[PDB]
């Protein structure tokens, strides 16, 4: 019983230790999956919207030098 | 010089009438500056959509 619990406790750490790293390692996969080409597309369109303000900031410039 | 005395009385009518219209342009003419003078804030604006339309020709 003594050593039956210690056993069954102990596959148990183990097995939960395992879990945890699968846990772990499916964040991982989560994030390296489509994250950073996901933020790179955002980034890109951002990047678009930067050349559509490219012209009316011009005109904004423009009334502060007169 | 009865026509001299004509010439006389019709110049002298000439000028009132001239001298009227002188008049005349006068009040008018502090009219035209008084209407540039409201109408000069068009030098940055038209500067700013000349910019615009230089811009057309730009990209």
């Amino acid at each position: 019983t003594l050593t039956e619990e210690l056993e069954k406790l102990e596959q148990q750490i183990t097995l939960t230790l395992q879990e945890i790293d699968s846990n772990f390692a499916k964040a991982h996969r989560i994030v390296t999956t489509s994250i950073l080409p996901l933020v790179e597309q955002y980034g890109e369109h951002s990047r678009a919207v930067w050349e559509a303000t490219k012209f009316w900031k011009q005109f904004f410039e423009a009334s502060a030098n007169v | 010089s009865y026509f001299e005395q004509q010439r006389q009385a019709l110049i002298e009518e000439i000028a009132m009438n001239f001298e009227h219209v002188l008049a005349n342009i006068n009040k008018l003419n502090r009219s035209l500056e008084a209407v540039i003078a409201v109408g000069n804030e068009f030098s940055s604006v038209e500067a700013l959509w000349s910019q615009f339309e230089n811009v057309m020709s730009w990209s």
